[PDB]
């Protein structure tokens, strides 16, 4: 079985720039390897095959190289659209398939920027249904890695929280997180301060941002 | 025009069954040998199965040998999945795909792609979402989607209008198996006694529609 390992799992780079996206195969493959490309809510699309043959109505800003167990993908001169997330391919014959990497996303470098912190509180009409869901936003934020950590009564809490990402926005190319703690209607009405600490690159001090009631 | 089309994806209780379907046009479908690729949500490719030109052999991944059958009937230009003994980890969309090889029993690369159809196994049953509001120079406001299984669930802000500042993010699966989700939108602070603001959230699976007014 052949493994296709792909570096780096993001590329951060400018509207223009040049792209390079590297794919190691674990044994080789002489020639035969493919790179697909899938815009977010898209199904994936081949570029490349052969290592280096574009595919049919592929634009020439698309190139592929190497041999053997190193490949590359060469994005010329970037488009918007092109921020997207890259897949290498090969076939394996122990056992018979087709091995894919794990993706490469390409994403716009830009300056670093803070999350502005809302927190929310449980509505009135959640509580009357026996849940009570309180959320923390971070919104425009740059780069990516963030943490949210919850607190209620000044305890830190774990695994009762979970979170999401948007993808980068396309004017701006900051992301956004949103994190829900879930706790029972009783389990609220027994605490007073609901908090949410936020790390980040862009903030010095963490920020907390906090409410009281429940 | 040539194109692969899906068809059957939905909702399935582990231990059950699915067919797919997948129509193909534009091209001579009896020379070309066709795949299933899935993309499970938030993950990567992964290949599923292969079948050669004529029918004559096929292919699994490990995944998926023995409970899922790839075959075709060149008469109809149609390609078929047979999911039996699903398990939750095979949740994902699932695609058709042509291989580029013409006449040619070596297989290796995928040329045209179809759509995609989502298959969601669990114990869940389709259920409409429950809405609130996240009340709020800037200020955030937004909608929690909570509760509802399978996805997706749209959301817009006054019927469309309002677009400016406006984030819906993906969906976390809970542990009773339903999806929740949030969308906020941020807005100056002095709108928010000028300006009214309605989530609109629907959910197809269940025919649910629902305007939430989010007021401070």
């Amino acid at each position: 079985e052949i493994v296709l390992t792909q570096s780096p799992a993001t590329l951060s780079l400018s509207p223009g720039e040049r792209a390079t996206l590297s794919c190691r195969a674990s044994q080789s493959v002489s020639t035969y390897l493919a790179w697909y490309q899938q815009k977010f809510g898209q199904a994936p699309r081949l570029l490349i095959y052969d290592a280096s043959n574009r595919a049919t109505g592929i634009p020439a800003r698309f190139s592929g190289s190497g041999s053997g167990t190193d490949f590359t993908l060469t994005i010329s001169s970037l488009e918007p659209e092109d921020f997207a997330v890259y897949y290498c391919q090969c076939r394996s014959n122990w056992p018979p398939g087709i091995t894919f990497g794990q993706g490469t996303r390409l994403e716009i470098k830009r300056t670093v920027a803070a999350p502005s912190v809302f927190i929310f509180p449980p509505s009135d009409e959640q509580l009357k249904s026996g849940t009570a869901s309180v959320v923390c936003l971070l919104n425009n934020f740059y780069p990516r890695e963030a943490k949210v950590q919850w607190k209620v009564d000044n305890a830190l809490q774990s695994g009762n929280s979970q979170e999401s990402v948007t993808e980068q926005d396309s004017k701006d190319s900051t992301y956004s997180l949103s994190s829900t703690l879930t706790l029972s209607k009783a389990d609220y009405e027994k605490h007073k301060v609901y908090a949410c600490e936020v790390t980040h690159q862009g903030l010095s001090s963490p920020v907390t941002k906090s409410f009281n009631r429940g | 025009q040539v194109q692969l089309v899906e068809s059957g994806g939905g909702v399935v209780q582990p231990g059950r069954s699915l067919r797919l379907s997948c129509a193909a046009s534009g091209f001579t479908f009896s020379s070309y040998g066709m795949h299933w690729v899935r993309q499970a949500p938030g993950k990567g490719l992964e290949w599923v199965a292969v079948i050669w030109y004529d029918g004559t052999n096929t292919y699994y991944a490990d995944s998926v040998k023995g409970r899922f059958t790839i075959s075709r009937d060149n008469s109809k230009n149609t390609l078929y999945l047979q999911m039996n003994s699903l398990r939750a980890e095979d949740t994902a969309v699932y695609y058709c795909a042509r291989d580029l090889a013409y006449r040619d029993y070596v297989w290796r690369y995928f040329d045209l792609w179809g759509r995609g159809t989502l298959v969601t196994v669990s114990g869940a049953s389709t259920k409409g979402p429950s809405v609130f509001p996240l009340a709020p120079g800037t200020a955030a406001l937004g909608c929690l989607v909570k509760d509802y299984f399978p996805e997706p669930v749209t959301v817009s802000w006054n019927s469309g209008a309002l677009t400016s500042g406006v984030h819906t993010f993906p969906a976390v699966l809970q542990s009773s198996g339903l999806y929740s989700l949030s969308s906020v939108v941020t807005v100056p602070s002095s709108s928010l006694g000028t300006q009214t603001y309605i989530c609109n959230v629907n959910h197809k699976p269940s025919n649910t529609k629902v305007d939430k007014r989010v007021e401070p």
